[PDB]
């Protein structure tokens, strides 16, 4: 495709353009994942 | 300079005055919770 669009060239990203008129189900949702490890360590991390 | 159990331990003690006479004991400074490999210092 020699850098440049086309048939079989399609750049691999796509846009979103929220708006405030969408249903219920199609408004952004902001997520965050935690992770934790349960081994043998000198756990620098504990709770209160 | 101690490293065991994971744990390094600083001990500390300053003096104002070939190495002196006398009696003077080394209190407690730092202990760190590292958890590395140590051979060698610099
Ligand atoms: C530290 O290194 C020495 C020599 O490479 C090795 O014998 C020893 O098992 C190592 N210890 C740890 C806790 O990695």
């Amino acid at each position: 495709c020699n850098g440049v669009a086309g048939f079989n060239c399609y750049f691999p990203l796509r846009s979103y353009s929220f708006r405030p008129t969408y249903g219920v189900g199609h408004q952004p949702y902001r997520v965050v994942v935690l992770s934790f490890e349960l081994l043998h360590a000198p756990a620098t991390v504990c709770g209160p | 300079f101690k490293n065991i159990d994971g744990y390094f331990k600083i001990y500390s003690k300053h003096t104002p005055i070939d190495l002196p006479q006398g009696f003077s004991a080394l209190e407690p400074l730092v202990d760190l919770p590292i958890g590395i490999n140590i051979t060698r210092f610099q």
